[PDB]
């Protein structure tokens, strides 16, 4: 029941307008300056470097 | 005997399956409707002032006819 559960998100936030105008283009930090922070989880993984601990 | 917990897998959940899709509209048709109820509304609305001029030319008729007034 879960695979639902998780996709009524997606209909519910990532397809209305409201976030493509809210959270689209706040800090676009990929460079190598952003390498020099650390994130390891999302970030660098959830844009730029392909590096995962997993 | 030993027992524990079993494992059990059955239909798996589905891993990562996509529910959004399109539907009702799409997007040449919705202008046919969205258009069209303009040009519905346009006629039906005129149509009706056309028969408010029949109730306002005999509403200032009342004026002239009365001169004792």
């Amino acid at each position: 029941n879960f695979s639902l559960r998780i996709d009524e998100l997606e209909e519910m936030l990532t397809n209305n307008r409201i976030w493509r105008n809210r959270t689209v283009d706040i800090g676009i930090v990929t460079a190598e300056d952003a390498l020099n922070y650390g994130f390891s989880g999302v970030m660098l993984r959830g844009s730029g470097i392909q590096w995962d601990l997993r | 005997x030993x027992x524990x917990x079993x494992x059990x897998x059955x239909x798996x959940x589905x891993x990562x399956x996509x529910x959004x899709x399109x539907x009702x509209x799409x997007g040449y048709s919705m202008f046919a409707v969205g258009i069209g109820a303009l040009l519905f509304g346009y006629w039906s609305m005129m149509k009706w002032n056309r028969e408010r001029r029949r109730l306002q030319i005999e509403d200032f008729e009342a004026r002239i006819a009365l001169m004792p007034l």
